[PDB]
């Protein structure tokens, strides 16, 4: 894998730490810039505890690098995706994956 | 891209993408969550609830976008919450005991004129819960492998704002429909209220609807009627049949919520009065004890009343309605009093008791219906149907409460968790009548069912589960899977065997349940025709436990199902199996193993708590002479064997590979022939043994006892039965130092085949003469009790041979010497 | 044990007794309760409405209510099918038009007439709107399966056709004719030899079951629910001869002729022919059972209602057979001479003879003396 | 070429249905008297009833059947009357025996034998075969009496139908065999010449004949019509039309387009090569529509038609055959795999944007009522995630 590239600047102080849940926006796309998710869609924040393994490595490993409300651009291999099996109907198999990301805030 | 609203003009793109969402509604059609979920990446919930607006798409696509968010967020829940809207399982709580007929009011002060707003109020009938999962595309697939996870929830949408926005749009359609535009959302007035009505009676089935909600409801279906204490209601706005369709949707939905009231306002008032009746009798019982011999005929007089069964006490202490004396029925006349007045208030209810504005739901339905059949001639023979059931329903209110009733049921409050559990599987299996079967569908049924064998109330309640027809639903779901691929091999056996293992279990659980599935026994037999293939249970097991140890069923048990199993028998007696045939066994021609199942059946069928049902033995053996297939190549006219060198030559053909199996393993090796020979002999004898008349019956001299008797011993010749009862089994024997030689049990010559000649020798032919007693005893049964006894040691003392053995003497020959 | 033994019902516990009570209390009070709507939705129905404010000019007037519910399941009895699935709704609707058909000191002749009156016009609201048709449609797509959708079929065209009316026998005449369909006897040949008979084995296993008595207690258990066994369909069978007998009641030459010789069909089934094989049937079964009973003394109340089944059932078929040839309908006569008829009657002669020499010398069974 | 008393469903098929033939011509359409001479014919084959003296009863060709063979009466017993002769009458006569009351015996006129049925042989009894061999014998036995009933004037056009296009699609079946594999170079087509237009017309004709009763009809009538062709396109499948089309498709199919068609068969014919193949799909398409039984025969082989898919000749044709398959059949649903999902998405990708593809895709999914997860999964992961 995941590399992260700043879009708008965060706090830069704090950071997530492991146990902690964290509240955030993001809109997916495949490498090609098909979108495939998004919470704004919803309207309603996705939220998830680092270390419990609920989202894929690629999130696990790019929102711990993300001060509070930072936003960025997270691209993810497919080895830190859903990878060969691909989620499918939605994911195809071995693709990358790019999300657009917004830390609001952590509890 | 261009703006969708371009498919307005662009007619090919609008037809393209019309038949894509139907595409999309296909894919997830009849609870395909999983599918469900991953449309909610293509179309999501945005985009659906801006589509649900959009006053300028095109009607093919507003009607497609409306049906594709009911068939995504709410298709299975409505569906699972239909399929169980039909029972009424009543828990006996406060808010039930607060259920009355009509409102507390004042406007009569019986059975008050006024009804109140239907489907508002309390109701306590269970329902089980929805369960939705959010739509999220960013979470860890699940490692657990394909047919192992939990099946997918439907996915997620708000609920309450959907809420919200259904009825705003319907207060909008209502008020344009009052204006009369010429520009109607979606083209047209049908493609205006069509999809709006959907969503609505959709939310209304699935119950999200609140109090206010519903009355909001009620007040744009017909603003005087459903008043509270624009004018113009759906019900008279000069619309299309298929928006008049909707709208018989809706009064049914209507009509079902004052029916469930109905039986929800009997339930709460019979828990009172049938307290009330107890605390009487209680009463009755003490005085009648503190009653020192008055009289002792007087005291015989009253006290039958408590010898008797409670249901003829409750019918004896009801039957008043015509009037009784404090003789016939000891109930006070305050007691009767109560019931009288709730008798008279159900009436009211109901419409019986006996306006130019309809003033009630039911007149408002019967009103509305014959006017649009006044108006026009319907054209739509759906519209006509719903709207003369709607009419039946109306004018037959005590019938429709009569017929509903069956479905309904009382729990106290202590079963409602568990009762709940049961529903959600129950829900579950019903689910899976819709969809074929698969591996996943598979596991989730055999779940199902051992969730409810493990649920309390499956045992306690067994009146309920008649009542929710669960062996119907099981029943099907086996029989679907059974003709499916019937001619091949049938998949899924595990779920077969499950199939038994609940329905197989059931007949066992109560003496009604067992009536319930003999009922079915036609229905069992005509699909038992093939299997043996499961190696577990089978539907043949459902036809025997159905009538196992029941003499009122066995007499009832018909002969056209005795013949149905007698030509199975002589078929399996005719052609090898084509299974074992596939596997590579060598062509006997004919099939032992099948025909063992066949000949149990008919043992069941026959013989009943120790005693034969003569009227069964007797059809059954008619009907094996007349087809002598049957009994095997051995028992054959011409080149019959014997019975004595059949089961030799079994005895060597299992000793003999290649002849005995394929040549070349769950069971290990599944199915030995000569085994299987020696198995289809036994069971064959045991049933004609069984069959064989009653000592009383000959006694007596009876002629069809006598002739009966006569053609058994002519069947089997006693020389047969002493020589396989002579034939030397295999004993456990050391060797190598610690070597158990242990013979093979379901391989070989066991005791059970000699306890089925024992059987037979002692029912039909006897044993009077002292000679033959000896004789007996020297040759076949002495050298076996001495074998048994040898294998009392310690290593042999638990071999399944020893076992065996124990077994076959303590039932079959102590026995017989006992009674010599 | 169970006479020391007490089960009161103040011990049971809440639940079950509220379950107990419903079922009491439907079968007591609600199922007895006598509800009479059928009259009044009928007139409802059949009463159009503000056909002068549209003024229709199509000379054609758009059916009233009843004739749009009697065409829609004339439509569904049509609808080509491999058979005909179960309907609730038909048997209802099929039960009230049916009961809306009433046929209710010494009455006055023109009591008698106006009570005659009443009927025909109960009858015409129905016929004038397509029952009859109706009736026959649902008969021929019934299949030859007996069951509830036929045996409402049955009565309905029983309740429109009693009294022998003329104008539905013509009715049903002519649509016969007009579609020259065999499906209709096919179905009628079908369901008379589906028509059960006495069943001496039935009968006995009937005996043994009573015979058993439950131990624990009866309500609590199945208390021996079983129905009757022998002759269970004699309603059904009664029914059908009866709509047979009302085809031709009034000395109708044509239906006399019809059910003998369809002349249009491609194939023709000999109704008179169907009817005495069944009569032949039945005297069998009435001369076995009367053999099991010939050398008991008495008997007993199931016997006797065994008889009084049978013998109303003969008594129907022979009044079905009476009215098919009279008038006289000449060539049903010739096909009676050239039929199995004789056995039977020879047969019910013997039956007839033993069974009075034996009922009279008994005054408990004077009633089956009298029936038979 | 054997003679059965078969008693199950054959009772409504079209191989159960014969024609009698009186010995003369004028007036050959007299009521039938006792002990007539008269030859027996089989409609569907054109086979007459005959005894031939190597092999018994049997039925022959036309060509082979002279009167001394295929002559039989008619009898009302068995005794040994026929000693008195018969005139002919020039009219109607005087009618003597009827559909369904009469009991006849057949006699074969030369020899004498009755028609009588063989002795059933043991192991067809255990096979459980309901058809008994029929033959002539001296003395038969006692119910060999038989019951002539008529059939509609449907069943009889259609069996003359079923004779006669039978005829004709062997006839060219066997001319393209003819020149299967003999490139004709560039002169002679080196073959039987093919039955172009007549095999045209009957495709024209029978399309007709199976054309769908129309929508806008009184629901009686309709249900009357439908009941019609059911029964229609039943008799045809019972008499193998079906096997017949399939096999000309079969071979019209070797050849990729009308040119390579003309490579063998020459221009004159390849001319009709793509109007023959649109027409035999129509057919196709016409004989299975709304017929379950017909639908479900493809089960066995539905690589057959998939595997057709592709083609540009009769594209429309094929896929209206798969839409009838796949609406009428659920045996086929539980037997479609991923690779035949995935040839009907390459329609999608190859032809266009068209909706016929979307509803055979839809119909894929569910049938009845009852879903299949397997279609709608395979639909899913291979339709939707590529976008």
């Amino acid at each position: 894998g995941v590399q992260v590239e700043t879009i708008s600047p965060g706090d830069g102080r704090t950071f997530p730490k492991r146990g902690q849940t964290c509240v955030v926006h993001y809109t997916g796309m495949l490498e090609d810039g098909k979108k495939f998710d998004s919470s704004r869609d919803r309207n309603k924040p996705f939220k998830f505890t680092l270390g419990k393994q609920e989202v894929i490595r690629g999130w696990e490993e790019g929102v711990a690098q993300m001060s509070v409300g930072q936003r960025a651009k997270l691209i993810i291999s497919s080895d830190y995706a859903y990878g060969a099996t691909g989620h499918p109907g939605i994911i195809p198999p071995h693709a990358t994956l790019v999300f657009d990301v917004e830390l609001l805030k952590l509890e | 891209c261009m703006d969708i609203l371009e498919l307005s003009e662009r007619l090919d793109l609008q037809r393209f993408h019309s038949h894509t969402l139907s595409l999309y509604r296909s894919v997830c059609a009849l609870g395909n969550n999983r599918v469900a979920h991953a449309l909610c990446s293509h179309v999501d919930q945005a985009q659906l609830l801006h589509a649900l607006e959009d006053a300028r798409l095109p009607g093919p696509l507003r009607a497609g976008y409306y049906d594709l968010l009911i068939s995504i967020h709410l298709e299975s829940a409505c569906r699972s919450r239909r399929s169980m809207l039909s029972e009424y399982i009543v828990p006996l709580t406060p808010e039930t005991r607060a259920i009355t007929l009509f409102p507390p009011g004042r406007s009569a002060e019986d059975g008050p004129r006024r009804h109140g707003l239907p489907g508002v109020g309390v109701t306590t009938s269970l329902r089980p819960p929805h369960h939705f999962s959010p739509p999220c595309f960013v979470v860890a697939l699940p490692a657990a492998g394909a047919t192992e996870a939990p099946a997918r929830l439907s996915p997620a949408i708000p609920l309450e704002a959907l809420r919200d926005k259904a009825l705003r749009m319907l207060g909008e359609a209502v008020r344009d429909g009052g204006q009369h535009a010429r520009d109607p959302v979606g083209g047209s007035v049908e493609f205006q209220f069509v999809p709006v009505l959907k969503l609505v009676s959709t939310l209304l089935v699935m119950g999200v609807f609140s109090d206010e909600d519903v009355k909001q409801i009620l007040k744009m279906i017909e603003p005087e009627v459903f008043r509270e204490e624009l004018e113009e209601g759906l019900l008279q706005m000069k619309l299309p049949e298929s928006v008049k369709l909707q709208m018989c949707h809706l009064l049914e939905y209507f009509c079902d919520q004052e029916l469930q009231h109905r039986v929800e306002s009997l339930a709460a008032f019979a828990e009172c009065y049938v307290d009330k009746m107890q605390g009487n009798q209680r009463g009755r019982y003490g005085l009648l004890m503190k009653a020192f011999t008055m009289s002792a005929a007087e005291t015989a007089r009253r006290t039958r009343e408590f010898r008797s069964p409670p249901q003829e006490q409750i019918n004896m202490l009801l039957h008043f309605k015509n009037g009784a004396d404090e003789e016939e029925c000891p109930l006070p006349e305050e007691i009767r009093q109560e019931l009288v007045n709730f008798h008279q208030d159900l009436l009211a209810h109901c419409g019986i008791q006996l306006e130019h504005k309809p003033q009630s739901l039911q007149e408002l339905v019967s009103h509305t219906v014959v006017r649009w059949a006044q108006e026009d001639f319907v054209q739509s023979p759906e519209l006509v149907r719903a709207m003369f059931s709607l009419l039946h329903r109306q004018y037959d209110g005590l019938g429709e409460l009569l017929r509903a009733l069956p479905r309904a049921y009382t729990i106290s409050v202590s079963s409602v968790e568990d009762t709940m559990s049961l529903l959600e599987c129950l829900g579950q299996i019903r689910s899976l009548l819709i969809v074929q079967m698969g591996p996943q569908e598979e596991n989730l049924m055999i779940q199902s069912i051992g969730n409810i064998m493990n649920n309390k109330v499956f045992y306690q309640h067994p009146n309920l589960m008649r009542a929710l027809g669960m062996h119907e639903t099981v029943m099907e779901v086996m029989v679907n899977v059974l003709g499916g691929g019937e001619s091949k091999e049938i998949r899924f056996p595990k779920m077969v065997t499950s199939c038994c293992r609940f329905l197989c279990y059931f007949c066992r659980i109560s003496r009604q349940n067992q009536r319930s599935m003999f009922d079915h026994l036609s229905y069992l037999l005509e699909n038992s025709g093939i299997g043996l293939g499961m190696q577990g249970s089978t539907p043949l097991d459902v036809a025997a436990a159905s009538v196992i140890d029941n003499n009122e069923l066995a007499l009832a048990l018909q002969e056209q199902d005795l013949e149905k199993v007698v030509s199975y028998l002589a078929g399996c007696g005719l052609q090898s199996c084509p299974m074992l045939l596939a596997k590579g066994y060598p062509d006997i021609g004919w099939n032992p193993c099948g025909g063992e199942r066949y000949l149990d059946f008919l043992r069941f069928a026959v013989f009943v708590n120790g005693e034969s049902v003569e009227e069964n033995a007797n059809v059954v053996v008619r009907l094996l002479i007349r087809k002598p297939e049957c009994f095997g190549p051995a028992l054959r006219g011409e080149g019959g064997s014997g019975l004595l060198a059949a089961i030799e030559e079994a005895i060597r053909i299992s000793e003999d590979p290649a002849r005995d199996g394929p040549g070349v393993p769950p069971e290990e090796n599944r199915v030995h022939l000569g085994h299987a020979i020696m198995s289809f002999y036994a069971a064959l004898i045991d049933l004609l043994g069984r069959c064989a008349p009653e000592t009383h019956l000959i006694q007596a001299g009876k002629g069809e006892a006598l002739r009966i008797r006569a053609i058994l011993r002519s069947l089997v010749p006693l020389d047969d039965l002493v020589g396989i009862i002579s034939l030397p089994l295999q004993i456990p024997t050391l060797g190598k130092d610690g070597a158990l030689v242990q013979p093979k049990m379901s391989a070989s010559f066991v005791p059970d085949h000699k306890a089925s000649m024992v059987l037979f020798l002692d029912r039909v032919y006897g044993i009077e003469n002292q000679d033959f007693l000896l004789h007996v005893l020297d040759v076949g049964f002495l050298p076996d009790m001495r074998a048994a006894a040898s294998l009392d040691t310690a290593t042999f003392s638990t071999t399944e041979m020893a076992l065996a053995l124990n077994r076959y003497l303590c039932l079959a020959v102590l026995p017989l010497i006992t009674k010599c | 044990v169970a006479c020391f033994r007490m089960t009161p019902l103040y011990n049971l516990p809440t639940h079950r007794a509220c379950n107990m009570f419903l079922e009491s209390y439907k079968a007591s009070w609600i199922l007895t309760e006598d509800h009479s709507f059928e009259d009044r939705m009928i007139d409802d129905l059949s009463k159009a409405g503000e056909q002068e404010e549209e003024e229709e000019e199509v000379e054609e007037k758009k059916p009233d209510p009843l004739h749009q519910l009697v065409l829609h399941f004339s439509r569904t009895a049509l609808t080509e099918k491999s058979k005909l699935d179960e309907d609730y709704l038909y048997m209802a609707y099929a039960d009230i038009m049916a009961k809306s058909c009433h046929l209710e000191v010494e009455v006055s002749f023109e009591e008698k007439e106006m009570e005659k009156q009443r009927l025909l016009y109960q009858q015409s609201r129905l016929h004038n709107r397509g029952a009859a048709e109706m009736v026959l449609q649902m008969i021929s797509a019934c299949k030859g399966e007996t069951g509830a959708m036929v045996s409402s079929t049955l009565k309905l065209g029983i309740s429109i056709l009693n009294g022998g009316n003329a104008e539905v026998q013509q009715k049903m005449l002519d649509y016969l004719k007009d579609k020259k369909e065999v499906g209709f006897f096919q179905s009628i040949q079908a369901l008379m030899q589906t028509c059960s008979v006495l069943d001496l084995n039935a009968f006995e296993r009937q005996n043994k079951a009573e015979g058993l008595g439950m131990v624990n207690e009866d309500g609590t258990v199945i208390n021996r629910q079983n129905g009757e066994k022998v002759m269970a369909d004699d309603e059904f069978t009664q029914d059908l001869f009866r709509f047979l007998q009302l085809l031709c009641e009034g000395h109708n030459n044509d239906f006399q002729n019809y059910l003998r010789t369809q002349t249009g069909n491609t194939t023709t089934i000999n109704i008179i022919i169907c009817t005495v094989d069944y009569l032949l049937r039945l005297q069998e079964s009435i001369s076995d059972f009367y053999w099991y009973y010939s050398g008991k003394d008495v008997i007993e109340e199931q016997g006797k209602r065994n008889f009084s089944k049978a013998m109303s059932v003969a008594k129907q078929v022979f009044n079905s057979l009476t009215e098919y040839i009279q008038g006289p309908c000449t060539g049903n006569q010739q096909s009676l001479a050239h039929s199995r008829l004789w056995d039977a009657v020879v047969g019910f002669l013997h039956v007839f003879a033993h069974m009075m020499m034996k009922l009279a010398q008994d005054s408990s069974q004077i009633e089956l003396l009298k029936e038979l | 070429r054997l003679v059965y008393y078969e008693g199950g469903p054959v009772c409504t098929h079209a191989r159960s249905l014969w024609r009698l033939e009186p010995l003369r011509i004028s007036w050959s359409g007299s009521h039938l008297r006792w002990g007539q001479p008269l030859r027996i014919r089989h409609v569907t084959t054109g086979r007459y009833l005959g005894l031939t003296e190597d092999q018994g009863l049997v039925v022959v060709d036309a060509s082979k059947a002279h009167t001394k063979a295929t002559s039989f009466c008619f009898r009302i017993s068995k005794e040994k009357l026929d000693v008195a002769p018969k005139r002919d009458v020039e009219g109607m006569g005087p009618p003597e025996i009827k559909y369904g009351e009469s009991l006849c015996f057949v006699q074969h006129v030369a020899s004498g034998l009755w028609l009588t049925y063989a002795a059933p042989d043991p192991k067809a009894l255990r096979l459980g075969v309901l058809k008994k061999k029929a033959m002539l014998h001296q003395e038969g036995h006692m119910d060999d009496a038989l019951s002539l009933t008529r059939c509609q004037q449907e069943e009889s056009q259609a069996a003359r139908m079923i004779y006669s296009t039978a005829g004709l699609y062997n006839q060219f079946i066997k001319g393209l065999d003819s020149f299967s594999g003999k490139p004709r170079g560039s002169g002679p087509p080196a073959g039987s010449a093919l039955p172009i237009e007549g095999v045209i017309l009957s495709l024209q004709d029978l399309i007709g004949y199976f054309e769908p009763p129309s929508e806008e009809l009184q629901h009686e009538e309709k249900q009357t019509k439908l009941r019609s062709l059911r029964n229609r396109q039943s008799l045809f499948q019972e008499e193998g039309m079906l096997s017949l089309v399939l096999n000309c498709i079969d071979r019209l199919n070797v050849y990729t387009t009308a040119a390579h068609f003309a490579e063998f068969a020459g221009e004159e014919a390849a001319e009709s090569w793509k109007e023959i193949v649109n027409l035999l799909y129509e057919l196709l398409a016409s004989l299975i529509r709304g017929n379950r039984t017909n639908c479900a025969l493809f089960s066995t082989n539905l690589d057959w038609l998939v595997s057709k898919l592709d083609r540009l000749e009769a594209s429309s044709g094929i896929l209206e055959v798969l839409y009838c398959v796949l609406i009428e059949s659920p045996e086929v649903l539980n037997i479609i795999q991923e690779n035949h999902i995935k040839s009907i998405i390459s329609l999608l990708d190859k032809h266009g944007r068209n909706h016929k593809v979307l509803d055979v895709l839809c119909s894929l999914c569910v049938c009845n009522g009852v879903a299949v997860r397997s279609n709608q999964d395979l639909i899913t992961e291979n339709l939707l995630p590529g976008r």
